[PDB]
């Protein structure tokens, strides 16, 4: 699954392309914490969200 | 006006006192299947007086977060939203409960039912409106029912369905005052127009809208909307058809009319009902539903350069080519514990290009 | 059984003929634009094999023609073939062929090119192994939902005359219609004291053994639809354990998986995130427990994610191993889960049948592609 191969933050990630396949990749690392798969939480309105690979990768 | 902040307590899937914020013109959100999502929308469509009846709710007391389990978190939950507009007034409203029991908050005070009317009937949404308000499968409910229940609910929402199941028992026994009285037809014709200058006035309107709006959504000349009425005089009384004629065919009775369409048809009428006394804010879930990704951007564009004058948009989607040009990709991510929770985080595809 | 081809004359939208590469063994993928024609192929062949659009008043079966790029066509052919791999059909052949003319007035049917009626069809078609009563496996657009949103009741009704009793409860209550209202009539003669009160005794006993064997039917399916639910359930969703319940009285859907905490709740006051998951699972749980010749689905996949799709995906093929299984896709992840690919196209008011590959399949309904 493409979310297990990012498993190889997420502005970098999604910097250099066109909102397509950035977004794709935000919904998918939003995804794979459903079950708890990375940490992550924000707290302020707007900005950066930080997760690194956790209990399933 | 434009919406900034929403502060949320004990719903479902939403544990802790998390504010939310702020909004764009046309912001987008997407996530996991049962990621509390649609509970945003729940909590939009509470928030403005919603009838707490058919929430999946037996009164008050299955509407909190694991309460339908028998664990409820606590006795009281509320939203609490944030409308800034013109006038200068940057004000609040708050839906509250303790136990089986509602009260209504205008800037932190107790608000009653009609009261709530009178200054929620002041930003422009009737009380029994409800036009704006979609569902996960809305675009895929309206169209399979017979004509007559969309006669009714059209003509509910102009202050005059309340009264036609008194008016209905009125026609048929005036035929003995005919065959004897005069007085009475003189005055049946008073209700008679308070029928129908309160009803074919939204009708025709919305006759009018549904071409050019059928236009906007396709450009395509012979895919034309036409909401034909039979025995317009009294219109309601039978059904009322419709024929959403695709580019490609030509006028075909709602009969042999091919399901993924129903879905533009529906998406055009949700547009045109909002011809009618439009809401500055709009909310949508699971636009990608029946809509092949042909006529998906197509959509997306009409609502996204549609948008911008006087009403906002909010919107869930799927489809890889929306996301490819949307503004906003907020989300909200669930998280285990004694029960489900969710949690709110906030990217804006304006910063992606 | 096992399709091997379909060959359509002016339907609704081919006003051409549609020889194309047989349909492959296990399952194959539909794909095009949306009005393509895709939905039109699954009720051509729900009206080849059932005469839900075959058995109304002579007016809308005309508009059940093809009136695309010109006039209403007198005459339009339908006919599938298949391939007796299994020695299914009664009859030796080693391609099974059906067939019907729909016309002005005529309907009538062709086995294997042999003049064969309504009646020496639907014999034919029961000793074939087909559900006319209930049309299992041909759901079509819109169920995975319609079942869903709605209570207890008709999914009561669903299980129920899929097993098929219908005649069973219109005349029980019917019997026990009568016997509310004539109470009166043995209390008048009990006040007066004389037979028929044994008689009431008969009607109890009579009506108890008369019952007897219809819900032991039902259990006879029911307790299999039940115990496989939870196998498959549990199959789809590694932490999956929803179940049936039984209580004339009705029946319970659960839920349960990977949750362990708090979430075992009935599906109707839950969110749209499972129902199509419930809906899809009874219908593989059927397919275990009642085998079906093939088997036909429609849009499926309309409400949940890709998350679904994958797991989906994994469990059909392997699944696909018991009988042929064949849907419309959209999305390319179950797509590629497809022994061949077939699409729609669309022109000139006349829709267009092509054998698509799996280059072209993965790239144009991936890229939007649209225009106009
Ligand atoms: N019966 C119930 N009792 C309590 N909470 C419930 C119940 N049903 C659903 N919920 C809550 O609502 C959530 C549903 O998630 P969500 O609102 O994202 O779904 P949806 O958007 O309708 O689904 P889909 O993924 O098909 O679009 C559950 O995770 C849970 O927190
Ligand atoms: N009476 C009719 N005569 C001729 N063509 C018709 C008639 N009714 C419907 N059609 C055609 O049937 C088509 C339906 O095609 P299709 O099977 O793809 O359905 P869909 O659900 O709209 O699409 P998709 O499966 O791609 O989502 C319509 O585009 C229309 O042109």
């Amino acid at each position: 699954k493409r979310t297990q191969q990012m498993l190889h933050s997420l502005l970098e990630l999604c910097r250099n392309t066109n909102r397509k396949q950035a977004a794709a990749k935000f919904y998918s690392f939003l995804v794979l914490k459903k079950q708890q798969a990375i940490e992550l939480t924000q707290e302020e309105p707007y900005s950066d969200i930080i997760a690194t690979p956790g209990p399933r990768f | 006006g434009f919406l900034k902040l929403i502060e949320i307590e004990n719903f479902k899937s939403y544990k802790g006192r998390q504010i939310i914020g702020p909004f764009q013109r046309f912001t987008a959100i997407i996530g996991p299947n049962g990621s509390g999502k649609s509970n945003l929308m729940d909590a939009i469509s509470f928030v403005l007086g919603e009838k707490t009846s058919n929430l999946r709710v037996k009164t008050l007391r299955d509407l909190i977060h694991g309460a339908p389990v028998g664990k409820p978190a606590a006795n009281r939950a509320f939203v609490s939203m944030v409308y800034s507009e013109e006038g200068a007034e940057d004000r609040t409203f708050a839906r509250v409960i303790v136990g089986g029991s509602s009260e209504y908050k205008i800037n932190n005070k107790v608000v009653q039912l009609h009261e709530y009317s009178e200054e929620l009937e002041k930003l422009g949404i009737l009380i029994k409106a409800r036009n704006f308000l979609v569902f996960q499968g809305a675009v895929e409910s309206i169209a399979m029912k017979n004509p007559k229940e969309r006669t009714a609910l059209f003509e509910e929402i102009s202050r005059s369905g309340e009264l036609a199941q008194e008016y209905d028992k009125r026609k048929k026994e005036m035929v003995k005052a005919e065959e004897d009285a005069k007085k009475a037809k003189q005055a049946f014709e008073q209700i008679k127009k308070e029928r129908f200058d309160r009803f074919n006035a939204c009708f025709e309107s919305v006759a009018t809208n549904i071409d050019e709006i059928y236009k906007a959504l396709s450009r395509n000349s012979s895919a034309q909307a036409f909401l034909g009425p039979e025995n317009p005089e009294e219109p309601y009384l039978d059904g009322i058809n419709y024929n959403c004629v695709a580019p490609g065919k030509r006028f075909r009775p709602m009969d042999n009319l091919s399901g993924g369409e129903k879905t533009v048809a529906a998406l055009a009428l949700l547009f045109a009902i909002h011809s009618y006394k439009p809401a500055p804010f709009f909310v949508l879930d699971q636009i990608d539903a029946a809509l092949d990704n042909t006529n998906i951007g197509k959509v997306a564009n009409y609502i996204k350069e549609q948008s911008t004058c006087n009403f906002q948009a909010i919107v869930i989607s799927l489809k890889e080519e929306f996301y490819t040009k949307a503004e906003s990709l907020i989300g909200v991510y669930p998280e285990q514990g004694d029960c489900v929770i969710s949690k709110v985080l906030t990217f804006d595809l304006t910063k992606y290009p | 059984m096992y399709i091997k081809q379909v060959i359509i004359q002016g339907f609704r939208s081919y006003r051409d003929q549609t020889i194309v590469d047989p349909f492959s063994s296990k399952h194959n993928v539909i794909v095009g634009r949306n009005g393509s024609g895709k939905s039109n192929f699954f009720y051509a062949i729900q009206f080849v094999l059932s005469d839900e659009f075959s058995h109304l008043r002579p007016e809308q079966r005309l508009a059940l023609l093809h009136e695309g790029t010109g006039p209403r066509v007198i005459s339009a052919f339908v006919e599938i073939i298949f391939d007796n791999s299994d020695n299914r059909l009664p009859i030796d052949k080693e391609e099974v062929s059906l067939r019907r003319v729909i016309g002005a007035k005529k309907d009538q049917y062709f086995l294997d090119k042999k003049m064969v009626t309504k009646n020496d069809v639907m014999n034919l078609l029961e000793s074939a192994g087909f559900s006319r009563s209930n049309p299992y496996y041909i759901v079509k657009q819109g169920k995975i939902n319609q079942m869903a949103t709605a209570p207890d009741s008709q999914r009561l009704k669903l299980l129920r005359e899929v097993a098929g009793t219908r005649v069973y409860d219109e005349r029980k209550e019917e019997s026990i219609s009568l016997m509310k209202e004539t109470e009166g009539k043995r209390e008048k003669i009990n006040e007066l004291l004389e037979e028929l009160d044994r008689g009431y005794k008969s009607i109890m006993e009579l009506m108890n053994v008369l019952e007897l064997r219809k819900y032991e039917a039902i259990q006879l399916t029911f307790k299999q639809v039940s115990k496989n639910f939870s196998e498959v359930f549990q199959k789809l969703v590694p932490g999956g354990k929803a179940t049936l319940v039984m209580k004339f009285t009705g029946v319970g859907i659960r839920v349960s998986f990977t949750g362990k905490q708090g979430e075992m709740r009935e599906m109707q006051q839950l969110s749209g995130g499972q129902k199509s998951l419930v809906a899809l699972a009874l219908i593989f749980a059927i397919q275990k427990c009642d085998p079906a010749p093939f088997y036909l689905f429609d849009q499926i996949d309309q409400a949940l994610d890709a998350q679904h799709r994958k797991a989906v995906s994994d469990m059909i093929m392997e699944l696909a191993v018991h009988a042929q299984f064949i849907t419309t896709t959209f999305r390319p992840e179950l797509l590629e889960s497809a022994d061949k690919f077939y699409g729609v196209k669309f022109r000139n008011k006349v829709s267009h049948i092509d054998v698509i590959t799996a280059e072209m399949a993965k790239d144009f309904v991936e890229d939007d592609t649209t225009h106009g």
